[PDB]
């Protein structure tokens, strides 16, 4: 769906939902009252795992997932992790994202059978129990999700960028395998809520680059870029690496989740 | 939810606009496609505002289309909407726009019902059909498709800031794989009736080639009488009465055409011989060597492919030819044309 597809620079994206980095720190000050800046970042790749899973068992693409995992990525920019279980939210996330679609329709029961499912087979390390949110709890959440984002629902992505700096290095076969999976592990960081996303393409284009020992570095010379961002971006690549190394969510995730903030209950 | 957080769920109750509140619709009912003229309650802006409550409940593929695409569109000749109400109780989303007093299908309606009370201006003509092409080719170099073009989607501004300007509106923002075999024919291209499996700019042109016609004679040119399938065969009878009937060489890809074995058997080359846009438009009152219609034609080319394009179309020299088109259709003319009745039926 190329609807929209050179209005970036006059999208919701670029003018509402690129934020300050020290907004974003700010605001989440509040959650790091229970859980410390390492949990809070593996709590974020953790979720970022839920949606693509859940997004592969309901067979939508790449795109979809992305723009799903940025609805709930924008949600907890602004709210604690308390205000909607984020086990409700994700599921919430990708079934809103795959009705900005035309192309095939998420039914209610394959969405919740979906959730269960996932959960389940993929996340029992986490969740000893079953999915325990019906369909009403998702159109619930849906209208919350909806109003927080101010119906700002066309999500840019790096993936096309992506695709139109390889096909011209005319380095298609070699690169763009690795360059795109790349991208999709940015989706465990906050660089979506920071930089415009042919930025972030270009960044793991790099990474790409020294990974595969390619030397593009007259072709990166011959863009006019700002390549102090590109730099910061690549930093936080190798960073998500490292983290990536160091992390098992495995082992962690379940004693993380239990200090997240709960909800306060009705009177 | 019993799970959301408490303080969270009272806090944006609280703040959380309503529709009611805000605006004075009951009793104001205009259209149903419910479309609402509204004022603010407040009593800061005395200007008119169009709420639409989107049919149905919840956030439908449709709804969740037409909200994401009107968010982010941005053009004076496309409606702009103002404002989301989504109402929590009962699950309803409200859409608000600039209010339109006028559309095309009122106008022409006008002028036609005029005729009987015995022509529509042409510097007007020319200026709504330059903000037609305009919107259109905003829309399309988006990739957006209206998929849906006639004359009642054209609007109209009435007196304010936004005078005589067109608003497109009512876009097809939902097709199930962009498909139009999937759940009037008078605006519809013939590649549509042969049954073509997708929407395309082209679809969008022929429909803005309809309503230019309509415009210069007060007619709907392919007018015809009232199913799952695309093939219709008098809409098509009537296409080729106007335009004659396509050689081989005006459309070589129609063999290509799901329909075309149905054609052939239903029709035959000989019955339209005498058939040619040119007469069709004579007989109308428009000279076949004037700009105006040489740029119809090229309109209401019958091959998809050899269609032109809404940009060119801007680019004609029709637009160049005195009268200049003008921001105000109505050109700061007194505005003859009767506003919207409230409607009161049950
Ligand atoms: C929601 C609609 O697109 C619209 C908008 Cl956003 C803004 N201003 C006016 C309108 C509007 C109202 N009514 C009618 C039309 C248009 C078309 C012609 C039919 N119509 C009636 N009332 O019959």
């Amino acid at each position: 769906d190329k609807a929209m597809a050179g209005n970036f620079w006059q999208s919701s994206h670029y003018l509402q939902w690129i934020l300050d980095k020290q907004d974003l720190l700010k605001e989440r000050q509040k959650d790091l009252k229970f859980l410390s800046e390492e949990e809070y970042w593996k709590l974020q790749i953790f979720f970022t795992n839920v949606i693509q899973a859940l997004g592969e068992h309901l067979k939508l693409r790449q795109q979809v997932i992305a723009t799903a995992t940025v609805y709930f990525k924008r949600f907890y920019a602004r709210y604690s992790l308390k205000s909607i279980d984020p086990v409700l939210m994700a599921p919430t996330c990708v079934f809103l994202a795959s009705k900005v679609e035309e192309f095939g329709v998420v039914s209610n029961t394959r969405l919740i059978a979906a959730a269960t499912s996932v959960l389940k087979t993929r996340f029992s390390y986490a969740f000893p129990k079953e999915f325990p949110y019906r369909m009403n709890h998702i159109l619930e959440c849906e209208f919350y999700l909806l109003e927080l984002m101010d119906c700002c629902l066309i999500v840019y992505h790096p993936y096309r960028p992506l695709l139109q700096y390889v096909q011209d290095m005319g380095q298609e076969d070699m690169l763009l395998p690795l360059a795109w999976r790349i991208v999709n592990d940015t989706y465990r960081t906050d660089l979506c809520l920071l930089y415009p996303p042919f930025m972030i393409a270009l960044a793991c284009l790099h990474v790409a680059c020294v990974v595969q020992q390619k030397d593009a570095r007259q072709w990166f010379a011959e863009l006019s870029v700002d390549m102090e961002k590109i730099l910061e971006i690549i930093r936080v690549i190798l960073k998500l690496y490292e983290q990536w190394k160091n992390f098992d969510e495995r082992k962690e995730m379940a004693t993380i989740l239990s200090k997240m903030p709960k909800p306060k209950p009705p009177p | 939810d019993d799970k959301m957080d408490y303080d969270f769920k009272v806090k944006l109750s609280s703040e959380r606009e309503r529709v009611e509140d805000l605006f004075e619709y009951e009793g104001c009912k205009v259209g149903r496609g419910h479309v609402y003229k509204a004022k603010r309650k407040d009593g800061k802006d005395d200007k008119d505002y169009a709420l639409k409550q989107i049919e149905g409940t919840g956030i439908s593929m449709s709804a969740c289309r037409e909200i994401a695409l009107l968010r982010e569109l941005k053009h004076p000749n496309v409606i702009s909407l103002q404002k989301v109400f989504l109402s929590h109780a009962d699950r309803k989303v409200w859409l608000l726009f600039d209010y339109a007093e006028h559309d095309l299908w009122h106008i022409i309606k006008f002028h036609r019902a005029s005729k009987a009370n015995k022509q529509l201006p042409r510097g007007m003509v020319k200026s709504l059909l330059y903000q037609i092409l305009d919107g259109i080719h905003y829309l399309h170099a988006n990739w957006v498709l209206h998929r849906d073009l006639k004359p009642a989607n054209i609007l109209v501004m009435g007196e304010g800031p936004e005078r005589g300007r067109v608003k497109i509106a009512d876009m097809g923002f939902a097709r199930l794989f962009n498909s139009p075999l999937k759940p009037t024919f008078w605006y519809r291209a013939p590649e549509l009736l042969l049954g073509a499996r997708h929407y395309t700019k082209a679809i969008d042109i022929w429909a803005i080639g309809c309503i230019f016609a309509e415009l210069l004679t007060s007619e709907p040119i392919f007018h015809c009488r009232q199913t799952s399938n695309p093939y219709h065969h008098d809409q098509l009878d009537r296409i080729f009465n106007v335009m004659g009937f396509p050689a081989d060489k005006d459309w070589e890809d129609i063999k290509k055409m799901p329909e075309h074995s149905t054609l052939m058997k239903d029709f035959r080359r000989n019955t339209y011989t005498n058939c040619s846009l040119i007469k069709y438009m004579e007989k109308h009152k428009v000279k076949p060597d004037s700009k105006a219609f040489h740029l119809l034609q090229k309109l209401l080319t019958m091959d998809p492919i050899k269609r032109i394009t809404s940009e060119q179309a801007m680019q004609d020299p029709y637009f160049l030819e005195d009268p200049l088109p003008t921001s105000d259709v109505f050109a700061g003319c007194q505005i003859p044309y009767p506003k919207r009745e409230f409607l009161t039926e049950e």
